[PDB]
């Protein structure tokens, strides 16, 4: 396991789908808020229904 | 462009991601996007421009 900062790991994972690294770093707060919100939807979905 | 930025503690370099081969940071090794203020954790450094020695002629 080689440590790497999580924002830089996500910039590699963006660069792997053909979206340039600067698109993450310029939008990092928005990308983090969309992710944090999307796990909130998973928790609420599993909490809501069997 | 194709690497990651790295420092040995005194100097800044760009390396390929899977093997430590450090290189000088240049306008060929890197691409611009926008002003400094948008990015969390950006650092000040020189970026070398390979045309400047030619303009020094
Ligand atoms: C960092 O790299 C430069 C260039 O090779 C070298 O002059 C400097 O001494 C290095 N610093 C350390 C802490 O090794
Ligand atoms: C790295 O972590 C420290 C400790 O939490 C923090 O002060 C610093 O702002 C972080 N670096 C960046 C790039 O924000
Ligand atoms: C980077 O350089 C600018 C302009 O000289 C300065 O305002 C800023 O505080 C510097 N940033 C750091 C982290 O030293």
């Amino acid at each position: 396991a080689l440590q790497i900062p999580f924002a830089m790991q996500m910039a590699y994972r963006f660069n792997g789908i053909g979206v340039t690294q600067n698109v993450l770093y310029e939008n990092q707060k928005l990308i983090a808020n969309q992710f944090n919100s999307a796990i909130g939807k998973i928790q609420d979905s599993l909490s809501s229904t069997a | 462009r194709e690497g990651v930025f790295v420092s040995n503690g005194t100097h800044w370099f760009v390396t390929q991601r899977n093997f430590y081969e450090p290189q000088i940071i240049t306008t060929d090794n890197t691409f611009v996007s926008g002003n400094c203020d948008v990015v969390i954790g950006i650092v000040n450094n020189t970026v070398y421009d390979p045309l400047q020695p030619e303009l020094d002629s």
